[PDB]
């Protein structure tokens, strides 16, 4: 007898899986991508934006910035020292 | 009195320098690449569900 009509009705597979919401996530978030992002910190300029460059860029994490921000504090005492003495 | 103190601190900093800066810059780019590896995991895990 005659076949019924649910093969050739389709309307619901698109909330139906899964991938139907990472879709919708995906064409928002990558339709409008950039191909890169933005910045790994840049502000600090004053001839210190190239401070913050050299010492607290993802760069490098060492030690130099450190000895650098305890000998401004030891410049200010040491020379108050002489205004103590 | 005092110099020989910031002898001692100038030393402190050598050491840090010597032993702990080595060893945190390790440490930190370990986890830099453990946070890396996830997210790019993400990205090829979006590109499967497309195909999906």
């Amino acid at each position: 007898v005659s076949t019924l009509i649910p093969p050739k009705v389709v309307s619901s597979k698109n909330i139906g899986s899964a991938p139907n919401a990472k879709r919708i996530a995906n064409v928002v978030h990558f339709y409008k991508s950039l191909p890169q992002g933005p910045a790994p910190a840049i502000k600090a300029n004053t001839r210190l934006a190239r401070y913050k460059a050299k010492y607290f860029d993802g760069d490098n994490a060492s030690g130099k910035p450190l000895w650098h921000f305890a000998l401004g504090i030891i410049a200010f005492g040491y020379s108050m020292e002489y205004y103590f003495h | 009195d005092e110099s020989i103190l910031l002898l001692t601190f100038l030393g402190f900093t050598g050491l840090v320098a010597k032993y702990l800066a080595p060893a945190y810059k390790d440490f930190a780019d370990a986890r830099m690449k453990k946070v890396s590896d996830v997210l790019n995991a993400s990205r090829n895990k979006h590109v499967e569900a497309v195909k999906d």
